[PDB]
């Protein structure tokens, strides 16, 4: 019943953030939702004395027809003090990324019990906008732990522990992690057994006082990592070898012992692009050695929980997308590819949004935090269309690469 | 005595770490003083202010200003210091409605509140921070002290509190009268209905009594304002809206402020008057700091202005928004990175109009600009009508298909159909994704000495064809573009071009149809003339055969 003390960093004021336009249906949904949230005391109307504002919009989760209220708390989250709990930090469960299967669960409702610190509430203010600015924007503030805020899981952590105490002991195999409004359950067990234990777990949640009936099936063991491959042909053209040399020269920024000499020597003189060049002894040997070099992992690639995570995404066309996660250039902690066709076939932005979602979830599982994205999209286009396709409760930071990358095909 | 409900005060704080205003009271004339004493006297009689003791350290200067040299004087208090020292409020005056978004009403009425305003009390604990002193005659007496019991006029927190309170009051009456609509701006309330006029009058009456319940005085007579309304640059009829009429000034000497005010009037009139061209005039204003410098009208500006004044010849009306009908936006290319759009429901009756100027790039293409304009119109339409319009666009479906499918960036446009109204937007060239069989192979290179700005550009091919050209006053990027341009000039309708330039490739993968550089444009024309072109890249100084650094490094 007693609120835990919460404040900001020294010198940083509360967030004042512009509320972006919403469509009519989302405004309706947020009106109904906030109406029901006021009657339950989770939020309260505020007056003009509250300067601060945080954006708010509406979404729909996986395979669900019910609207959901998503508050974009990023500015508040970065302006709220680094919250190091009694936990002294969580020694992020590296056993989670090693698991045969992982299920994502939505625990957000559990936050709506705990009262928010009385003095911190002014910093959570949001505005339901009206169409065409005809009526003043409705304003609420949170009386409880809001979903999306960094401090909510931090605060609820200690009680979440004593909620999950019997289950964790009854199943020492299972790994349980917590990020934002989501809870990740790892296991080496079978899919059916996984489903049964998940049902038992959500019933266990319902018994401890808390739409949590949803779940997401992931497979870190079946997950996508990639090495670099070179073609195998019985005959090479001048163009084939030019591309090859380019790709190897690129890889040389990563792998130490790459040699392009004997392959480049074949190109000597000016041949037409479609003309076939037979491989010499030196050339073939050099190529083989290069493959040998490429089969091994990259020398000394380390993760640093301090440093940022960066995610690059390249559009390969035909629904195919490639991506890389790193810290320093040419050191890759993870790389992958995403082909998914769901509802996205004619829409590039829907695809890119689902890709960003997937990649972010992966980042959460592996390192316990979200990467800083660089998106192959114009700021205006993305900023216009992304909220329509967004099914996840958290949000990553991002930026926009305006220059076409030369490396696009080197990952394909 | 029929009881009136109290208006809840809004708690106000000073900015943290600071305190209230202290300013020495300025000396006045005996006349000004004699006026201000009477004014403050009757204000005190009405309860707007009160007399305070010496305990108050705070003093804000009070000035007297004659009203139009009439028999009356008026009080003006300078609160700027208090405003600087007072906290921030959430300002709900953020944004204003756009007439196009409104729905037509059979009846619309204005209720001015200059009465209810001062029925709104200031926070009691904050009252001491508004304090002014009337200097007595000759300063032979201690000056008269005064503090505010209500929202002062010109205080930083007056509008927000006023509107929040007013809204709180209007809340249930709006809820229990769903058949009418209300909007509040400044001191004016705006009510409207489709009811038969008598019912509307009685409804307004009911509203007046409802405000009277909180002790808010309403005119009690007929209001001098009826449709049309002059509001924020708009002329508003119940069935239609427009801008307060735009007339372009005729002058021989056009200064900088003239073109400033001209681009103001034009950007303002562009929302209704369709096809307004702001380009040439805006280009004449670029880099001009001085407002007093006359800048000659270019011959491209004059014929633009001549079309402008033939646009404003006979006025046109915008309609209101009917939710029962489809929402459509149509775009046209005006050339020169300018786009003009019209948002309508039924043909030729526009809800509104508008324009989009391209972002400032080095290079760009039609399609990207069209996309950007679509995003702009989209966001605008979500702000106004709360939904995304159907687009009619001057681009073939096939063109868009090829574009977005082959484009390196992710891109999207909402639901749309092709309208054929030239000029159409098209892709001017398409690079082959595979090397062309039977096509001559041009290995191109260029280089420049950084010290002397001297360099060469050229090519060698598989058929023996060669060229090297010397260049003075040039750079590596320039020479490497010039090389490709050469290879394009001297090659047949199908060509393969190998280059070591990440720069040239970087430019050409952006597929511009126009550029600031005439060299890039020359290349563009060359590509346009071509049948099949395959551009291929290799790393420099790796000794890739056929790539010749030896001819151009001399
Ligand atoms: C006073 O408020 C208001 N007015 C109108 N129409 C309306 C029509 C004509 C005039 C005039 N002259 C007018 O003038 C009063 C207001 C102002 C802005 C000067 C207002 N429509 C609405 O409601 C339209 C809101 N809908 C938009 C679509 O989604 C549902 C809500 N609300």
């Amino acid at each position: 019943i007693e609120t835990v003390p919460v404040k900001l960093k020294p010198g940083m004021d509360g967030p004042k953030v512009k509320q972006w336009p919403l469509t009519e249906e989302k405004i309706k949904a947020l009106v109904e939702i906030c109406t029901e949230m006021e009657k339950e005391g989770k939020i309260s109307k505020i007056g003009p004395e509250n300067p601060y504002n945080t954006p708010v919009f509406a979404i729909k989760k996986k395979d669900s027809t019910k609207w959901r209220k998503l508050v974009d708390f990023r500015e508040l989250n970065k302006r709220t003090q680094d919250f190091w709990e009694v936990q002294l930090g969580i020694p992020h469960p590296a056993g989670l990324k090693k698991k045969k299967s992982v299920t994502v669960l939505d625990v957000g409702d559990a936050y709506f019990s705990v009262p928010l610190d009385e003095d911190f509430r002014k910093y959570t203010a949001f505005t339901i906008p009206s169409i065409n600015n005809e009526t003043p924007g409705i304003r609420y503030q949170y009386n409880v732990l809001p979903q999306g805020w960094k401090g909510s899981p931090a605060i609820f952590q200690s009680s979440m522990t004593k909620i999950l105490e019997p289950f964790k002991k009854q199943n020492p195999d299972i790994v349980i992690y917590q990020y934002m409004d989501d809870l990740y359950v790892g296991s080496d067990l079978e899919i059916g057994q996984h489903r049964t234990k998940i049902e038992e777990l959500r019933q266990h949640l319902l018994r401890w006082g808390l739409f949590l009936w949803m779940g997401y099936e992931l497979h870190p063991d079946k997950w996508t990592v990639q090495p670099i491959v070179l073609p195998e042909k019985d005959s090479w053209t001048v163009n084939d070898i030019q591309k090859l040399v380019g790709k190897l020269n690129w890889a040389s920024q990563i792998y130490p012992g790459i040699k392009v000499r004997q392959l480049s020597k074949l190109l000597r003189g000016t041949k037409a692009l479609t003309e076939v060049i037979p491989l010499t002894e030196e050339a073939e040997l050099e190529l083989a050695e290069n493959r040998e070099i490429l089969k091994e992992p990259v020398h000394g690639v380390y993760y640093d929980p301090s440093k940022d995570l960066i995610a690059e995404i390249q559009k390969q066309g035909q629904g195919q997308w490639t991506y890389q996660i790193y810290q320093e250039p040419f050191k890759n902690l993870k790389t992958g590819k995403y082909a998914r066709m769901r509802g996205a076939h004619t829409n590039d932005v829907k695809q890119l949004t689902e890709a960003v979602q997937k990649i972010t979830t992966e980042s959460i599982v592996i390192w316990g935090k979200t990467p800083k994205f660089k998106l192959p999209i114009q700021k205006e286009t993305w900023e216009t269309w992304w909220t329509e396709y967004w099914q996840a409760t958290w949000i990553p930071e991002w930026e926009f690469v305006n220059t076409p990358p030369l490396v696009k095909l080197w990952y394909q | 005595m029929v009881p009136i409900s109290p208006i809840e005060t809004v708690p106000v704080k000073l900015k943290p770490g600071m305190d209230g205003p202290k300013v020495k009271q300025w000396p006045l004339t005996e006349e000004k003083i004699k006026a201000l004493v009477e004014i403050c006297t009757e204000m005190e009689k009405e309860g707007k202010i009160s007399k305070i003791g010496p305990e108050n350290p705070y003093n804000t200067p009070v000035f007297a200003i004659k009203k139009k040299d009439s028999t009356k004087w008026r009080k003006l208090v300078d609160f700027r210091e208090l405003n600087k020292r007072t906290q921030d409020f959430w300002e709900v005056q953020l944004g204003i409605p756009h007439p196009a978004g409104l729905k037509k009403k059979k009846s619309v009425t204005v209720l001015d509140v200059g009465d209810a305003y001062f029925s709104v009390p200031l926070d009691e604990d904050f009252r001491k921070y508004t304090a002014f002193t009337i200097p007595s005659i000759n300063n032979e007496t201690p000056g008269i002290r005064y503090q505010y019991n209500v929202l002062p006029q010109g205080w930083k927190g007056s509008p927000a509190i006023f509107q929040s309170s007013m809204t709180k009051i209007l809340e249930p009456f709006a809820a229990q009268n769903p058949d009418i609509v209300i909007y509040q701006y400044m001191d004016d309330l705006y009510v409207g209905s489709d009811l038969e006029i008598g019912q509307h009058r009685t409804k307004i009456e009911e509203l007046r009594q409802h405000l009277l319940r909180w002790g808010l005085t309403t005119p009690d007579k007929k209001h001098q304002k009826e449709p049309p309304f002059l509001w924020m640059g708009y002329e508003l009829h119940p069935d239609k809206w427009t801008v307060q009429p735009i007339v372009l000034p005729e002058k021989d000497s056009w200064t900088v402020n003239d073109i400033q005010k001209l681009v103001g009037k034009l950007n303002w009139a562009s929302q209704i008057y369709p096809g307004i061209k702001v380009r040439q005039l805006s280009k004449l204003l670029r880099g001009t700091k001085a407002l007093t410098e006359v800048i000659p009208l270019t011959e491209e500006a004059e014929l633009e202005l001549a079309e402008n004044r033939e646009i404003l010849k006979e006025p046109v009306h915008g309609v209101y928004y009917d939710p029962s009908k489809d929402l459509i936006a149509e775009i046209q290319k005006q050339g020169q990175g300018q786009w003009t759009y019209q948002i309508y429901q039924e043909p030729f009756k526009n809800l509104k109009t508008g324009k989009y100027a391209r972002m400032r790039g080095a290079h760009t293409n039609d399609v990207k600009q069209l996309t950007e304009a679509v995003q702009k119109i989209t966001t605008e339409s979500i702000v106004i009508w709360g939904k995304t319009p159907k687009f009619k666009l001057p681009i073939q479906k096939e063109t868009w298909e090829t574009w977005w499918t082959e484009y390196w960036q992710a891109t999207w446009i909402p639901e749309w159909e092709f309208v054929n109204t030239p000029p159409l937007v098209k892709l001017w060239y398409q690079l082959e994704k595979e090397p062309i069989v039977g096509a001559e192979t041009f290995y191109v290179d260029g280089a420049a000495n950084r010290e002397t700005k001297l360099g060469k550009a050229g090519y060698v091919t598989n058929k023996g064809r060669q060229k090297v050209v010397p260049l003075t006053n040039t750079t590596n990027q320039k020479t490497e573009l010039q090389a490709i341009y050469l290879a394009l000039q001297d090659s047949g309708l199908e060509v393969n071009i190998v280059t070591d330039s990440q720069y040239a490739l970087g430019i050409i993968q952006a597929q511009p149809d126009k550029s600031e550089s005439e060299l890039v444009n020359q290349i563009i024309e060359q590509l346009i003339k071509k049948e099949k072109v395959y551009l291929a890249w290799v790393p420099a100084h790796k000794g890739i055969g056929g790539n010749e650094q030896v001819d151009k490094l001399v």
